[PDB]
RNA sequence: AUCGAGAGGA
């Protein structure tokens, strides 16, 4: 009657975005990065990465409400710095780490296998 | 002879069953109705 | 400001599960693949069913739902088949889909077990995990004498986030930090909780002191497969999607920055 | 009524257990040492084996709608 | 939309509230607006009214709306208040060794809608970043409001001697422009009896701003709570074998008083007392030494506690429970009562056909000397099920006659 | 007729007639069918006579 | 002095935490039976067209 | 058109016209079920 | 008729009749049809406002549960056999005479 | 009370009362309420009943 | 005690303080069997037991147990004569003799509940309003009702797809029948606040464990109609109506009918959607539509259609419609232990909270909904339950059972490398760190009750009105 | 459709 269906959490909707960059008029160089059918699997990450950056001085995300599909991450950098660059950066660090991880556990793998 | 305690807690249970056995949990109503039918209506 | 460089050891290796040590690496990214493990690793599975004759003491939904939950093999082609929100087809096609069908008859006075070996594929390469050439073959329904049960299914790409019938682990053990040294739990007594398998501290000791200095390392895996794929291939899956999630992200962040 | 396909909590296939399940039974193992031989580790798969009731054989007692 | 809940008691039972659109096929309520409808989620249903003019849509708007409905004119108090997970993890929140990370304290600011943007400087530099769980409820108290609460747990005496304004157990609420100085926020501070802080900030501050206070503790004390984490098992219904051992020394103690009693007013040792009858003082008396027995075995089963114990923390955050739960979950349930007194005589001078005739000993008129714990026996069982037979009949009979 | 009473067909009957009447062995009876419709007697209480 | 009304609906009541205390969680089905009377205007010309 | 029936008892494919009594031909049971329909109704296996 | 609509006497003395008397059984669930046949009533009246005849007795123990009991306007009033209480069905007492 | 002191004697002993029957398991209720109701009950002369 | 003149069931009370014997044999007297006691001895010995154990093979009964002067039938008013022992335990001789001169004997004191509150595990653990509202409420709980349920056209059904035993039961369910006819299944319970989703006695389910046919079950709903020949002025027939003749013909298409009138099974119907063509005949000519419509708004799938011939010998129809209702937010959950809650949210097995090996709870609930109600029953459950699951056994929850305590739980649970309490150390879903808490974890019978969110919610916008007063209809 | 009855829910 009222079930969405199990698609929706994941699947774009036409004419909906995936990403979309506010500025946050609180304080300077924020900024709000609104994420659509994503969750905490990616949040949770992208916060992470970002609060390993020494130019990042605000790295925050959440799910507003578990029943919608969508995440925002609220990023603040230094002056010197971007949030828009920071949030690239993370995810080519992610990138490269997972890159890694999924390079040295097929080595494992391999290892495992013969010896 | 005697059932001592450590029998007991089985002792018990298994007369428990043969009461189940043989009355089930509705014999009221089916006693009921056959002495009605037996009895009451002659 | 830089990436990880994550190790790997492979403690354990079997058919039926990987157990292996994630090492230099965030607790966010080390949950993240937990995640992907159970709910962004596609496999292939029953998603639709049309019962042409179901003679059986079980509804049309029952042996729908149950013959959606019966592992198929999707090793090799999961990773080929497409997604039939992305496939150029009608309703169904080769490409995004694999054929079954199963007709079974009882005859016999004696009950007959219709059970996954029954479920006949048009692909060879995705069959039932049961059927594959020990363990006894899902049970679909029994039939008495006279029952009959004949129906037309077809396996689609999906994921755990859908529907948990497209999960691919049967359980994913995850720990970090058996001795509770970054005492991110408090053990109001200690002294009663028993030790963890990968913990390295004398009997006496219950907990390791107390690391002000520490963060969440050397995570604990073992990923057990309910057998669509191979463990170690649930985990290469997994770190493929996430990353490639990321990449999908990364695209859309460069349009969205370029516009602006 | 039947035994269920997955294990509810973890996903485990328990679907292919019942049958060796109840002739390990029969064959004097223990509960116990059944599910321990079927592989159950976790206490969710064993409440699946454990506590499932086959109706379906009760339900199998009556004649079908067409001979 | 105006949403009512039955029975429709007094003008909270129906508030305005603004429609949000959501998947699923319930009404979707916010926690602390709960108490003011009397609402639980165990099959309640709810009646939304939709009015259907421009003149209505703001008279509710003005008149109706929830936030003007915090403060009711019944008792000059708040009406809502923050409620179970909320109250209890405030109050573990706000605990002076409550430390909080770098990105734990982002991932708490991510859920504060009146956030300036601004971190505060963390209330520990060195050798670790430190913000605490009072740092990050002051960001969470509205305006510069000042107010001065106890928590529950406040020992009497301490106001009199020193460390009144240092307080050892972190109890003396003291919010102070609008930051958390010092205390354990707990029912006496953030639930719905006056003074306290939903009430000051509500009088102080408008009702948007005190919207916004409440929806902020709820969203980032969850989130904390996510983290902590709360819960209740068997290990909260036990006592160590010491509290155990005193307790069954004290109902023996009990006991062995009830049957001096007993021989006493059998052998016509006993007197009256003023304004009663010999059997009435006897009843008195027994009834007097099992209350003794009752509250000491309670006492003792309390001061067993540790601050891990969940039932404790509930019940000094005052979301759930009380000490006398704690008391019969853990050391006696005590004296069933039918009409406000023992258990009666309802075979021939009997409570059950188990026990001799005449027989006033605590265990035949409905002495429950076990715990839920340790589990009643077949009579107790029966008493104590005749006592809260007594409740459902209560609860059941007043309905009509209060109503009319 | 009261179900499974003295005078009720399935009076006797072993858990196989029942299943072969299409009916429950489990099914207690005690209960009667009126147009198709199960009605069950609730013992009425009074005070003795 | 009471009566049936229009425009009402109801149904089970849930926890929601993450609405405000002045909001309420309402399924599409009922928001799409329910429907309030709106004037037109050139302000409203244009979204009240789409509706 | 011929919208046969099956029978309670004997299970017997039997077909009856509309204003005909409703009673098997062989065994004269009272109490016939329809046939599953041969319509195509398709089950998302979730 | 009387079994049918549970109005306990002669059809044309539809009010004077008691009804609640032969209920349709309670088939949810194989526990409400046992506890719908063991079920017993207290024909005292819903409207009575006297606790009395609701408390649970002393002497209920063993013949009636102390536990289930409609927790609504009833409430003790229908009450339910407990597991081993038979209910006498009669019987002839000139052999004793 | 209104038999031997009179309508404003009977005003507050019944004041009394009321608050005593509210506030004896520590409740609180405003005092206006009551006062309203008791004028509601003794402002036409006589002990008016809510009846 | 013989069977001899004297039958069973006559009551023979003694009152000695007035002169008194007063016989009763007439019928209503309700009593129950007690085990007679010699001098401070049953006469219960280990001959009977050893006759009732091969009960099958000698025919030796229960009967036969009354006719050995064993048992006795005692009515309420000979109770009142009675020196009852609880327990064999009670007539032994002791430091301080309470009675010495007891006449009958328990059989066992759980014999006191009926048929609902025998389900209950552990009950004298809970406050008794507990023990209440679950008595009532397993009869709401769904499970089978019945085995020969695939006959009956039952206006109203309810059967779970998965029922199972539970782990921890008591040993009066096995003359329930509730081991064969189950209404629950044994869930992974965590007590824990998780995202605030399951405050004020609302629950948390697990999403994945839902789409594994967690609490699936089915709903059939029989729809009756006749054709009624009453007279030659009007006659009502099954037919597939048509647009020319009928005069009452909703905007609904019935090409779903058969020639006959009558849907076919496995026929996919929708709210609004017509199950029987019935027309009866005029005094849009010389016939009007009489259809049967499905009740609004359910959405199922035709089941089955039976045709016969009622009493008086016109076509009767009954068609059952199936409707497969998975559990979602707002349907009612219960323990059995008077702990009900509506379903708050679903979570997925990755967002649930999980052990070090990886078992993610099936329900969670709120510690809130313990503290105040103190059913400590359901946590002793939970933690017999973690014993059973791990040793391959089914708890013994019988109530009064010095055999079972809290403790002896306790150590064996920690002999299967768990926290002899039943906590143990959960992980975020969200965020994989450790909680700070140890969670109370372990498996508990649930049920579903028949309430279910689908079958209550209700809009209204200008719909019918009531003919005497022009106001909204009722219900 | 109306009336009544009963069983339930909060
Ligand atoms: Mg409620
Ligand atoms: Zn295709
Ligand atoms: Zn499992
Ligand atoms: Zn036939």
């Amino acid at each position: 009657m009222n079930a969405p269906p199990a698609f929706e959490s994941f699947l774009l909707f036409e004419g909906e975005k995936k990403i979309t960059i506010n500025k946050d008029t609180k304080v300077p160089n924020a900024c709000l990065f609104t994420i659509n059918k994503e969750d905490h699997t990616l949040g949770n990450i992208i916060k992470s990465q970002l609060l390993k950056d020494p130019q990042v001085l605000f790295a925050g995300y959440k799910v507003p409400h578990p029943l919608e599909h969508k995440i925002i991450i609220r990023v603040q950098t230094t002056p010197d710095y971007s949030p828009q660059e920071a949030f690239t950066n993370a995810i080519t660090d992610l990138i490269s780490e997972l890159s890694l991880l999924e390079e040295r556990f097929r080595v494992a793998i391999k290892d495992k296998q013969e010896g | 002879d005697e059932i001592t305690p450590d029998l007991w807690q089985e002792a018990c249970w298994i007369v428990i069953s043969s009461y189940f056995d043989e009355k089930g949990l509705v014999r009221q109503q089916l006693d009921s109705f056959d002495e009605f039918i037996q009895m009451s209506v002659q | 400001p830089y990436a990880n460089q994550p190790t790997v050891r492979i403690t354990e290796l079997t058919d039926e599960n990987v157990k292996f040590i994630i090492e230099n690496t965030d607790l966010a990214v080390a949950n993240s693949i937990r995640r992907v493990f159970i709910a962004e690793v596609p496999i292939i599975a029953i998603d639709w069913v049309q019962i042409d004759a179901n003679s059986s003491v079980l509804h049309d939904e029952f042996i729908a739902h149950r013959l959606g939950l019966i592992p198929l093999t999707s090793d090799d082609i999961v990773d080929k088949l497409q997604y039939s929100r992305d496939c150029t087809c009608e309703e169904f096609c080769p490409e995004c889909s694999v054929e079954f069908t199963l007709d079974v008859r009882c005859n016999e006075d004696q009950t007959r077990h219709v059970t996954s070996r029954d479920l006949i594929s048009n692909s060879p390469r995705v069959i039932p995990v049961t059927s594959r050439n020990e363990q006894d073959d899902i049970l679909i329904v029994k039939l008495r004498k006279g029952q009959e049960l004949r129906l037309r299914a077809y396996a689609k790409k999906g994921f755990g986030k859908e529907h948990a019938k497209w999960n691919p682990t049967a359980g994913v053990a995850f720990e970090y930090d058996p001795d509770n040294a970054l005492r991110h739990t408090v053990y109001p007594k200690p002294e009663e909780w028993p030790k963890s398998e990968y913990s390295e501290l004398d009997e006496d000791e219950s907990q390791a002191p107390y690391d002000p200095n520490g963060k969440p390392e050397r995570f604990y895996y073992n990923v057990e497969s309910c057998g669509s794929l191979r463990p170690e291939t649930i985990v290469l899956s997994a770190l493929s999607g996430l990353k490639k999630k990321l990449s999908d992200l990364q695209t859309q962040l460069s349009h969205e920055i370029q516009s602006d | 009524m039947i035994i269920p396909v997955r294990c509810f909590t973890c996903g485990k296939i328990v679907g292919n257990k019942w049958e060796a399940y109840l002739g390990l039974l029969q064959a004097e193992y223990t509960e116990g040492d059944a599910l321990d031989a079927l592989g159950l580790k976790r206490y969710c798969c064993r409440r699946m084996l454990l506590a499932h009731v086959d109706l379906i054989e009760k339900l199998l007692n009556y004649a079908p709608l067409e001979k | 939309v105006i949403f009512n809940r039955q029975p429709t008691l007094h003008k909270m039972s129906m508030m305005g509230h603004r429609v949000r659109i959501l998947p699923w096929s319930t009404f979707r309520l916010n926690l602390s607006v709960t108490t003011p409808y009397n609402a639980d989620f165990d099959g309640d249903e709810m009646n939304l009214h939709l009015p259907q003019s421009l003149e209505t849509r703001a008279e509710i708007q003005e008149l109706a709306m929830v936030p003007r409905m915090i403060v009711t004119p019944q008792s000059n108090r708040p009406v809502m208040g923050i409620v179970q997970d909320t109250l209890t993890a405030v109050r573990k929140f706000t605990k002076r060794d409550v430390f909080l990370e770098r990105g734990e304290v982002m991932n708490l600011l991510m859920f504060l809608s009146t956030w300036d943007g601004k971190v505060p400087q963390p209330a520990i530099l060195k050798p670790r970043p430190l913000w605490t769980g009072k740092q990050i409820f002051s960001l969470i108290i509205p305006g510069h409001i000042n107010c001065i609460r106890t928590h529950s747990t406040h020992p009497d005496d301490e106001d009199s001697g020193p460390y009144k304004h240092i307080s050892p157990g972190d109890t003396k609420v003291v919010v102070e422009n609008g930051e958390l100085i010092m205390g354990i926020l707990c029912k006496k501070s953030l639930g719905t009896s006056a003074g306290s802080l939903v009430h000051i900030s509500y009088l102080e501050m408008g009702h948007d701003i005190t919207r916004l206070f409440y929806s902020n503790i709820q969203t980032v004390i969850n989130n904390w709570l996510l983290i902590e984490g709360h819960t209740i098992g068997i290990g909260d219904s036990i006592a160590d074998s010491k509290t155990y051992q005193d307790i069954q020394n004290t109902i023996k103690k009990a006991k062995q008083d009830v049957i001096e009693v007993i021989e006493k007013a059998h052998n016509n040792e006993l007197e009256p007392t003023p304004g009663n009858t010999l059997r009435q003082t006897f009843e008195n008396q027994v009834n007097r030494i099992l209350n003794d027995a009752r509250d000491k075995t309670g006492s003792s089963a309390q001061k067993s506690l540790s601050e891990y114990n969940n039932f404790k923390s509930m019940v000094v955050s005052g979301a759930k429970g009380s000490k006398i739960n704690i008391s019969q979950v853990i050391a006696v349930v005590g004296q069933q009562n039918v009409e406000g007194k023992r258990i009666p005589f309802g075979f021939k001078h009997r409570t059950l056909p188990h026990f001799i005739k005449d027989d006033y000993g605590p265990e035949s008129r409905g002495f429950v000397e076990n715990s839920y714990l340790a589990g009643l026996t077949p009579t107790e069982f029966f008493f104590h099920a005749m006592g809260g037979r007594e409740g459902l009949i209560d609860t059941a009979v007043k309905t009509a006659e209060t109503g009319y | 007729i009261m179900l499974r009473s003295t005078y009720c067909l399935l009076n006797g009957l072993t858990d196989r007639d029942l299943c072969e009447l299409n009916e429950c062995p489990l099914d207690p009876g005690g209960y009667f069918i009126i147009n198709g419709s199960e009605k069950v007697l609730i013992a009425q209480e009074k005070m003795a006579t | 002095m009471g009566k049936r009304v229009d425009f009402s609906a109801r149904t089970v009541i849930t926890p929601d935490p993450n609405l405000s205390i002045d909001q309420v969680g309402v399924p599409r089905s009922i928001a799409a039976n329910m429907t309030f009377a709106e004037i037109v205007t050139p302000f409203n010309i244009d979204r009240l067209q789409e509706l | 058109q011929p919208m046969i029936y099956i029978c309670g008892e004997c299970h017997t494919e039997n077909e009856i016209k509309s204003r005909d009594p409703i009673r098997c031909r062989e065994c004269g049971y009272r109490i016939m079920y329809k046939k599953r329909t041969k319509r195509l109704v398709v089950f998302d296996a979730r | 008729y009387s079994l049918a609509t549970g109005n306990w006497g002669d059809q044309k003395k539809a009010h004077q009749a008691r009804a609640g008397v032969s209920q349709v059984l309670n088939r949810l669930t194989f526990a409400s049809t046992l506890s719908h046949l063991r079920r017993l009533n207290s024909p005292i009246g819903r409207d009575g406002k006297l606790a009395k005849p609701r408390q649970l007795h002393n002497t209920l123990w063993g013949m009636v549960c102390p536990a289930e009991t409609p927790e609504g306007h009833a409430v003790g009033l229908v009450k339910n056999l407990a597991l081993m209480a038979y209910i006498s069905v009669g019987s002839q007492p000139s052999p004793i005479l | 009370i209104f038999t031997v002191l009179g309508i404003e004697a009977v005003r507050k002993a019944l004041e009394r009362e009321l608050y005593h029957v509210i506030s004896f398991d520590g409740s609180y209720v405003n005092y206006r309420h009551l006062a309203l109701l008791c004028d509601t009950m003794t402002c036409r002369g006589h002990l008016m009943a809510i009846t | 005690r013989q069977m001899d003149i004297i039958v069973s069931e006559v009551s023979m009370i003694r009152d000695i303080r007035e002169r008194e014997i007063r016989i009763y044999t007439d019928a209503g007297r309700i009593c129950r069997p007690l085990l007679i006691v010699e001098k401070q001895k049953l006469l219960l010995k280990k001959r009977h037991i050893d006759q009732l154990k091969e009960r099958e093979y000698n025919n030796y009964s229960w009967q036969d147990l009354v006719a050995s002067g064993v048992v006795e039938y005692i009515d309420t008013l000979e109770e009142e004569t009675v020196m009852l022992a609880m327990t064999p335990d009670d007539l032994q001789e002791k430091e301080v003799a309470y009675c010495s001169t007891y006449t009958h004997c328990e059989i066992h004191p759980s014999m006191i509940l009926g048929v609902c509150a025998s389900i209950i595990p552990f009950p004298d653990h809970n406050q008794s309003p507990r023990n209440t509202y679950q008595s009532a409420m397993g009869k709401q709980a769904m499970g089978v009702y019945i085995t020969n349920f695939h006959v009956r056209m039952d206006t109203l059904a309810h059967v779970l797809y998965y029922p199972q035993k539970p782990l921890v039961t008591t040993r009066s369910m096995e003359y329930l029948r509730f081991r064969e006819l189950p209404a629950g299944i044994n869930s992974i319970v965590a007590i824990a606040s998780y995202t605030g989703y399951n405050q004020e006695d609302s629950v948390i389910m697990n999403r994945s464990a839902v789409d594994r046919g967690f609490f699936r079950s089915v709903f059939y709903r029989s729809y009756k109609e006749q054709e009624s020949k009453k007279g030659f002025d009007q006659e009502e027939v099954f037919e597939k109506p048509t647009r020319e003749t009928c005069q009452g013909m909703r905007h609904a298409i019935y090409d779903k009918l058969d020639d006959d009138g009558l849907i076919a099974p496995g026929v996919r119907v929708s709210g609004d959607d017509v199950i029987i063509g019935k027309t009866v005949t005029l005094p849009r000519y010389t016939k009007r539509d009489c259809s049967t419509f499905l009740r609004t708004s359910e959405t199922g799938i035709v089941d089955q259609v039976m045709v016969t011939l009622n009493q008086e010998g016109y076509k009767f129809c009954k068609i059952r419609v199936r409707s497969v209702r998975i559990p979602q937010i707002g349907d009612k959950f219960a323990s059995r232990h008077g702990q009900k809650g509506t379903c708050g949210i679903q979570y997925r097995q990755e967002d649930m909270p999980f052990t070090c090996e990886g078992i993610t709870p099936d329900i969670i609930i709120n510690p809130h909904a313990i503290p105040s109600r103190m059913t400590i029953g359901h946590l002793i459950e939970c933690l017999q339950g973690k014993v059973s699951a791990n040793k391959g056994e089914i708890g013994d929850a019988t109530p009064f059972n010095d055999a079972v305590n809290v403790q002896k739980i306790s150590n064996l649970l920690s002999d299967y490398g768990y926290h002899l309490r039943g906590n143990e150390v959960l992980y975020n879903g969200f965020t994989g760190r450790k909680i700070t808490s140890q969670i109370f974890i372990g498996p508990t019978y649930y049920q579903r009750l028949k309430h279910m969110v689908d079958d209550k919610i209700h809009s209204r916008a200008r719909g019918p009105i009531q003919i005497l007063n022009r106001q909204p209809m009722e219900g």
